[PDB]
């Protein structure tokens, strides 16, 4: 009757940026699974390879939890097949993806007055990302002619900042994101519901 | 490798630096003007001298990207508003003559003491003193003395500074490419490379004369009615076929005659509509005030107020012991966030007023996904208009009926309609000659048709042309009357009001036609038609991203400022005016002076 440490990753303080992306690897489990319902009223539960109600009829192998922050509108980008400016230089997510994903509101724990600084993102990478990447570039980027060296006029730092503050709208405030990927294929899975 | 993506890339990275800039900056501008205090007003200063100095950096570094390699619009014209270097192109030396001669300007106007010619100790200010002097009191001496002692006291100093102030404006101008500073203002309207929707920069003048050309002749004939009224009242003063001295219009300049309903009602016996009463009888507040309205842009399809507005937002006058200035100003912070600052009073006057500054929040909200260069109006003119255009929706009696505020036995009749629709003309018309005035001779001004030595006298002589006022006391060249304005003291454009005033009524017209409403448009209500909301929201959207052509015709269907919504607007008031007028001659002798005998 071993459970997994869902509290431990539902409940942490200082869940990472999306530039890199925390990925916590689940197994020797029995699965509860009435925490991921009562935990927060939430606001978004797509599911999309699982049944959302059949879900503890099911045995897996292994199963990954990713979390991080990002704004409103990114928490609907996040999707199987979709485009923009998180979607394609910080996560990727896979089209042939298997799982649900999680979403609530954090405005008290991962807020604060005087502006917070300590979250950063990626808006500049040579191309696009491969599913599942991580990616903690340093370097400069370049425009398309310049031998640049250094932060040049057309060479810049590809990081930025998420200015959170506690009396932002709904549409950017800041979102807790936790992504929860299955894996239906045959191995002996030691991961069951009761 | 090219050059408009890295445009792009460097736009990339300014929109998301200066939402933060600019929310802290309007944020320490917000905690100052609800709570005033001296370490807010360090605060401020900080934010806005951090603000200028990255708009100048990112000028300074764009500077480099040509414009004659872009194609795609958009980028374009972020890049061009960005580019816009304006006093910096000047030398620092000049520019700091400059800047020092506006604070002097600011300073004295806002400043300026007058004292009576009995009591050297006793003295008062523009604003409430000599306002309420020339806004309540009846005499005609005491007016006098407060026009001449405000314009002696405030136009001789101001006369050398402002020459050299529009010597400066007109070698920046030649600086930035611009024949004169005139010019420097009249490019707000300026659009280019769009074919079906182009507009030059003369195109602007030759239609604000075409159409104030066709808007006159309801001016003569309420200058008329006014003049007999006034004539009436005050039979030694005024002749029957001269100019209306200026210091009988009801305010400080002439601006408006919004004041001179109550000398020149046609109809003293008649009821006015003033839900006040209403208000306190039925214990309104400030919270179902604004709900009120509320609920009336819900009826047209437009969303709700997010909740940081209802929640963060200073509703009510903070008390005695915290001090603000609640001048009503909606404040677009960014980032998702929206606040409303005034002081509510139980007034339908403040009804009307919550309106339009809800009007001016949603104008603020609808262009949000827009970029950061581009959330503002599809010119100046919008704004004010979209705001106003609402408080005319709310005035009407139908509404007030419909909402339970106005008895349903309350008799509509042609009397009460005639009234309200003066008062709407001593508001409205009385301004569009004044603000083509003004706006006209800073033009001629700045483009040099007028030497040094009389502008006054070129002045006053187009006056009593145009508006038909014509001054009771001989000035010289020593004043400087003109800038005893706000405007004119303070760098800003005036045929703003001229343009919001076409705007509105073309849209009001456009609207009332989608509301499939019947009758007279004054009578007309938008509200429970979301096809009118949708039609607004169709050119909301836009922002200025693309031509204001474009987006008027979004709402109208036509591509320039047209009169007919004013005249039709204003038609039974018209034929009102012209049987009235039978009996009293139309027009004005530019000769005749109060000083002249
Ligand atoms: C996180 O853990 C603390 C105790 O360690 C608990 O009080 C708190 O409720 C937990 N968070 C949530 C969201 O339940
Ligand atoms: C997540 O963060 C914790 C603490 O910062 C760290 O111990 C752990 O290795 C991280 N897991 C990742 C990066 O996958
Ligand atoms: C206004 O600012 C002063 C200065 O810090 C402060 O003492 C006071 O509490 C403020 N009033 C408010 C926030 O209502
Ligand atoms: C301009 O660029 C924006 C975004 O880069 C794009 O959505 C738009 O279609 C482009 N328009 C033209 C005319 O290139
Ligand atoms: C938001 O708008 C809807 C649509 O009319 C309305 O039913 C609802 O009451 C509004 N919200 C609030 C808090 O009134
Ligand atoms: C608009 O519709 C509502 C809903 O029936 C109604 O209560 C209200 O009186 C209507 N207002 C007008 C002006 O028709
Ligand atoms: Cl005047
Ligand atoms: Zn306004």
């Amino acid at each position: 009757t071993n459970l997994c440490p869902f509290h431990e990753v539902f409940n942490a303080t200082r869940f990472a940026s999306v530039y890199a992306w925390n990925r916590t690897r689940i197994s020797n489990c029995v699965a509860d699974y009435s925490v991921l319902y009562n935990f927060a009223p939430f606001f978004a539960f797509k599911c999309y390879g699982v049944s959302p109600t059949k879900l503890n009829d099911l045995c897996f192998t292994n199963v990954y939890a990713d979390s991080f922050v990002i704004k409103g509108n990114e928490v609907s980008q996040i999707a199987p097949g979709q485009t923009g400016n998180i979607a394609d230089y910080n996560y990727k997510l896979p089209d042939d993806f298997t799982g649900c994903v999680i979403a609530w509101n954090s405005n008290k724990l991962d807020s604060k007055h005087s502006g917070n600084y300590d979250y950063w993102y990626r808006l500049f990478r040579k191309s696009k990302l491969k599913p599942f990447e991580r990616d903690i570039s340093t370097e400069i980027y370049q425009a398309g002619n310049k031998p640049c060296k250094g932060k040049g006029p057309n060479c810049y730092f590809p990081l930025q900042s998420y200015g959170f503050r506690p009396t932002y709208g709904v549409g950017h405030q800041p979102y807790r994101v936790v992504v929860l990927s299955f894996e239906l294929l045959h191995a002996p899975a030691t991961v069951c519901g009761p | 490798s090219t050059i408009e993506e890295q445009a792009k890339t460097f736009l990339d990275k300014f929109n998301h630096e200066a939402e933060d800039l600019f929310y802290q900056s309007s944020l320490a501008s917000w905690n100052y003007n609800t709570n005033i205090t001296e370490e807010n007003v360090q605060n401020m200063n900080n934010a806005g001298d951090k603000w200028s100095a990255f708009l100048k950096e990112q000028s300074t570094l764009a500077q480099m990207y040509p414009l004659q390699e872009i194609q795609n619009l958009t980028v374009k014209l972020q890049l061009q508003a960005l580019q816009q270097n304006g006093s910096s192109v000047l030398s620092e030396d000049k520019s700091k003559r400059l800047n020092t001669i506006l604070n002097t300007m600011s300073t004295i106007y806002s400043t300026g003491k007058v004292c009576n010619p009995d009591n050297p100790q006793e003295c008062l200010l523009l604003e409430p003193g000599l306002n309420e002097i020339m806004a309540n009191s009846l005499d005609y001496n005491e007016r006098l003395w407060a026009w001449e002692s405000w314009r002696s006291e405030v136009g001789k100093q101001l006369r050398p500074l402002y020459e050299e102030y529009v010597v400066l404006k007109n070698e920046m101008a030649r600086a930035n490419h611009y024949e004169d500073y005139g010019d420097y203002w009249r490019g707000d309207y300026e659009v280019n490379g769009v074919d079906g929707y182009d507009y030059s920069r003369g195109q602007l003048i030759e239609d604000v004369e075409h159409t104030f050309e066709e808007i006159k002749p309801l001016y003569e004939h309420l200058h008329a009615y006014v003049r007999a009224k006034l004539m009436n009242a005050y039979p030694s003063y005024i002749s029957p076929i001269g100019c209306l001295p200026a210091h009988l219009l009801g305010d400080m300049w002439g601006r408006f005659w919004t004041n001179l309903y109550s000398l020149t009602v046609p109809f003293g016996q008649k009821p006015n509509i003033d839900v006040t009463d209403a208000m306190v009888d039925q214990a309104w507040d400030a919270q179902r005030i604004f709900k009120e309205a509320e609920k009336f842009f819900v009826s047209v399809g437009l969303p709700n107020m997010t909740q940081g507005f209802w929640e963060n937002s200073m509703l009510t006058d903070p008390g005695n012991v915290q001090k603000a200035v609640c001048h009503p100003t909606a404040w677009d912070l960014g980032k998702g966030d929206f606040r409303i600052l005034m002081c509510t009073k139980v007034t339908m006057d403040d009804f009307l007023t919550a309106h339009h500054e809800m009007g001016h929040i949603q104008y603020d909200m609808a262009y949000a996904a827009q970029p950061f260069l581009l959330r503002n109006g599809a010119n100046e003119g919008f704004h004010e208009a979209v705001g106003e255009i609402m408080s005319l929706s709310a005035a009407t009696p139908k509404h007030l009926k419909s909402i339970g505020l106005l008895s349903p036995d309350f008799q509509e009749d042609n009397e009460t309609e005639i009234n309200f629709l003066l008062k709407q003309a001593l508001t409205i018309v009385g301004t569009l000659p004044f603000t083509y005035m003004l706006e006209k001779w800073r033009w001629m001004v700045f483009k040099g048709e007028i030497p040094k030595d009389q502008w006054m006298k070129k002045w006053w002589e187009m006056k009593r042309e145009i508006v038909g006022v014509v001054e009771p006391v001989p000035h010289d060249e020593t004043y400087c009357d003109p800038a005893s304005l706000f405007h004119v003291s303070n760098d800003y454009s005036f045929i703003r009001y001229y343009t919001r005033t076409l705007y509105q009524f073309q849209f009001q017209e456009a609207l009332c036609q989608a509301a499939k409403h019947e009758g007279p448009l004054h009578k007309c209500d938008i509200s429970n038609s979301t096809e009118a909301g949708q039609k607004l929201f169709n050119m909301l959207r836009l922002g200025k991203s693309e031509p204001w052509t474009l987006a008027l015709e979004n709402v109208v269907g036509a591509k320039n400022m047209n009169v007919r919504p004013l005249l039709n607007y204003f038609e039974p008031l018209f034929t009102w005016l012209k049987d009235q007028n039978k009996n009293s001659f139309v027009g004005w002798s530019t000769d005749w002076s109060p000083y002249a005998d």
